[PDB]
């Protein structure tokens, strides 16, 4: 059975808060298609050539 | 489950039922077939 990730139970109370004390710069990558291969088909040479 | 006064019982999953789904999810799954 595939796992859905880790299991973390964050503590919730009416008086406690979590403040971050440091930070990090994350350079992620995202790939996105823009164009494709333009294809021109010849009708006669494909249906019956020569 | 005391979040200041907001009652999320209708959206939180119910562990008593065998299918751990919210009370709204039960109606959402019992009306679309
Ligand atoms: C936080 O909520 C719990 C549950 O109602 C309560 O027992 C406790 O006294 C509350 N604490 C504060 C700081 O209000
Ligand atoms: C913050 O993290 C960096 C490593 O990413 C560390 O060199 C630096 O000492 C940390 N600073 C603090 C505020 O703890
Ligand atoms: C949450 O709402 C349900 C339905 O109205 C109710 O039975 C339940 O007592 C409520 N719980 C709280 C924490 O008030």
């Amino acid at each position: 059975t595939m796992s859905l990730g880790a299991e973390n139970s964050v503590a919730y109370s009416n008086n406690s808060i979590a403040i971050p004390t440091n930070f990090t710069i994350s350079v992620t990558t995202e790939i996105l298609p823009v164009s494709m291969t333009k294809t021109s088909v010849d009708c006669t040479m494909y249906i019956c050539g020569d | 489950k005391y979040f200041g006064g907001f009652n999320f019982s209708q959206i939180l999953p119910d562990p008593s039922k065998p299918s751990k789904r919210s009370p709204i999810e039960d109606l959402l799954f019992n009306k679309v077939t």
